[PDB]
RNA sequence: AUGGUAGGAUAGUGGCCUACCAUGGUUUCAACGGGUAACGGGGAAUAAGGGUUCGAUUCCGGAGAGGGAGCCUGAGAAACGG
């Protein structure tokens, strides 16, 4: 029943609520579709006859992309840390868009053993991820919108994409 | 005819530019006008505010009444030879005598109204010349005649139709939408010596027309920065208008309800009506629970 | 610190702010008086040889 | 600086800032090819796209950040009156922090995807 | 209420909504406010081969199916065909 009509609002002097309409088919403001880390589940949506929206309710892995070398492969999710926009979201740990999200991302280390051939000292990636393969906790990004594409993308955070983000962690 | 035009476009914008130099007077008057009238209204409330810092408000009151009296002399003296370089002023002796005379505030009074009566003299000849003159050339007189008397009324003839009334037009600049109150106004009216505050007479803010002047600043200062720049487009001016009201009284949080509101909410009174002695202990034991905690 | 202590210094403020500009504002008028003109309108004495 | 915020930003663009030709007869300035704000919304290095109705004015007000107020005014004529009033209707637009805008300053503005709900043009070349 | 960015939602721009910011925007060229069986306006439409300017043509101002509340399918719709 959430209104996303155009008319329910103040004119730029502030006119007066001029209440021309009520509510029809065509402004059907949607329930806000916040999911959460779990066994993945579905909603297919029918809107205007066919567009069929797909409402992510719970979702357990993503297509996050590394861009240093440009690849991607299936990671299983671990938890948000931070969103920009928000802060009760992370603690409910619900996976919007941009929210940094950790994963334990063990075939991208696979990968790297199988296209390198080297360990991660326990052509080369810059210092401060090497604090955390240790940990296995590798931090990543929410690309696309999950509420409506039934999918959850990212990226791994590269260079300067920590060095603001860890400072707005503390 | 080509100098003769021109020259006096000279004299226009001398004019122009000699009108925006006298409302950067008016620019910086406000901060007095405004701080007058949170000053106390009657002779018991001076006292009392004298009492507090006698001192120190005893050298600023003098200081106060030497900067007063210093700009009042100067600005009679101004508007002298304002009158007497304009040939408002057919007495040209009795307006140098007054320049060179040290006077008192009731001598700068009377002379005030000297001034003001040359100048009202001097107004309904020219708004009676000029308003014949714009209607002769218009050539409306020829076709406006007989069908719109009460709208095509001279100009001089439009401000004293105005000036029937007195008592409506007194009654607009006593609007406090500042919401100034003076020190001790709350005890000087309950002591009889003087609550819908939006109209107050002892209150003086006559921003409802320096509100218009100020609509007339920005118009005309718009109209005279076409070169290079004006004294004071909208600096201190609509943040004169801002401050007063503190900037605008209002918190975003209190908007959005992410601040609590102490107010009635109209439906919600009394579905979940109260109950009776609800607590099954008799409430003093609890207090020796409270009092000595079975935590603490 | 009073509240009228503050208002006096605000007139105070002022006062002295209008007491400068005005200065400025007869020194102009002095001199659009006065056929002293100075060096920015010299081309009005130009331009009018009946001055 | 450009970051001010809880979030970095970048355009993805559909040489790390891909100019875009307007149409319409226009072309960047050199200080916005080569600058360092981000600013998506920006019609220029931007998602959004100038196309469409054209209007040029002057700005009346620049008091606050990313958007300005442009008064655009006619003498317009009013028949039974036979007489050209001047009339203004200021609209807001936004600015890209390209052009060191103040009052004044003759511009051209156009329709940008309208940004919030007033703001319908955009300013595309200074004078 | 005005913008900034982000997020949600939308078929989609969007303060539409939310989050956190900056405080602003419209005006004497009239913002806001009092009058209208606005069965009155609209070239809406041929005309009336002289009924003074129209006899006539139509768009027209909305809500609803006993009443609030929510849902449902269809390129159509918050249906009087649930």
């Amino acid at each position: 029943g959430i209104s996303r009509d155009s008319r329910h609002k103040r004119s730029a002097t502030g006119a007066k609520r001029a209440q021309f309409r009520k509510k029809r088919k065509f402004e059907l403001g949607r329930q806000p579709a916040n999911t959460k880390i779990g066994a993945k589940r579905i909603h297919s949506v029918r809107t205007r006859g066919g567009n069929k929206k797909y409402r992510a309710l719970r979702i357990e892995t993503g297509n996050f992309s590394w861009a240093s070398e440009g690849i991607s492969k299936k990671t299983r999710i671990a938890g948000v840390v931070y969103h920009p926009s928000n802060n009760e979201l992370v603690r409910t740990n619900t996976l919007t868009k941009a929210a940094i999200v950790q994963i334990d991302a063990t075939p991208f280390r696979q990968w790297f053993e199988a296209h390198y051939g080297q360990t991660l000292g326990k052509a080369k990636i810059e210092s401060s991820v090497e604090s955390q393969f240790s940990a296995g906790r590798l931090y990543a990004c929410i690309s696309s919108r999950p509420g409506q594409s039934g999918r959850c993308d990212g990226y791994i955070l590269e260079g300067e994409e920590l060095a603001f983000y860890l400072r707005r962690l503390t | 005819s080509v100098q003769r035009d021109a020259s006096k476009g000279y004299s226009i914008l001398q004019q122009t530019k000699l009108f925006d130099n006298i409302i950067d007077l008016r620019i910086k008057l406000q901060k007095a006008v405004i701080a007058a009238n949170k000053l106390p209204l009657t002779t018991e409330s001076w006292e009392e505010a004298k009492m507090d810092d006698s001192e120190e408000t005893k050298r600023l009151l003098k200081e106060n009444e030497k900067l007063f009296n210093n700009l009042f002399n100067r600005l009679i003296n101004f508007r002298i030879k304002f009158q007497l370089g304009d040939h408002i002023t057919q007495n040209e002796e009795v307006a140098k005598h007054k320049l060179s005379k040290k006077r008192s505030l009731k001598e700068l009074y009377q002379e005030t109204n000297s001034l003001d009566s040359e100048l009202k003299e001097y107004r309904t000849a020219v708004l009676n010349k000029w308003s014949t003159k714009v209607s002769s050339a218009s050539g409306n007189a020829a076709l406006s005649s007989n069908k719109f008397k009460a709208i095509n009324l001279p100009a001089d003839v439009q401000v004293e139709n105005q000036l029937s009334d007195m008592s409506r037009l007194m009654k607009r600049t006593k609007l406090n939408r500042r919401n100034i109150t003076p020190l001790y106004f709350q005890k000087d009216c309950a002591n009889g010596r003087l609550i819908d505050i939006t109209e107050n007479p002892y209150v003086f803010d006559d921003e409802d027309f320096y509100r218009v002047l100020l609509n007339d600043l920005i118009d005309k200062k718009i109209s005279n920065a076409h070169n290079s720049e004006s004294a004071a487009i909208t600096i201190t001016s609509t943040n004169a208008r801002s401050n007063n009201k503190l900037k605008k009284n209002i918190d975003t949080k209190a908007s959005k309800g992410r601040k609590l509101n102490y107010s009635v909410q109209d439906p919600i009174a009394n579905y979940e009506a109260p109950i009776t002695s609800g607590y099954k202990w008799s409430d003093d034991q609890i207090d020796e629970f409270f009092a000595g905690l079975l935590g603490q | 610190m009073s509240e009228l202590n503050a208002l006096l210094k605000d007139i105070n403020g002022s006062l002295t702010a209008t007491s400068e500009s005005l200065e400025r504002l007869s020194g102009i008028y002095s001199n659009s008086a006065t056929d002293e003109i100075p060096e920015s309108n010299q081309l009005h004495e130009h331009l009018f040889y009946d001055a | 600086t450009v970051q001010s915020e809880r979030a970095f930003q970048k355009q993805p663009h559909i040489t790390k800032r891909w100019y875009k030709n307007a149409g319409l007869g226009f072309k960047t300035p050199k200080t916005a090819i080569e600058g360092s704000y981000i600013d998506k919304k920006c019609p220029f290095t931007g998602l959004v796209s100038i196309r469409g109705k054209i209007l040029t004015g002057t700005v009346v007000s620049t008091k606050m950040h990313r958007t300005i107020v442009i008064r655009r005014a006619y003498l317009h004529y009013i028949p039974k009156y036979n007489r050209y009033e001047k009339r203004h209707k200021n609209v807001p637009v936004h600015v890209s922090p390209a052009f060191r805008v103040q009052v004044g300053d003759i511009v051209t503005v156009g329709q940008c995807r309208p940004i919030s709900k007033t703001v319908r043009f955009n300013v595309v070349k200074v004078s």
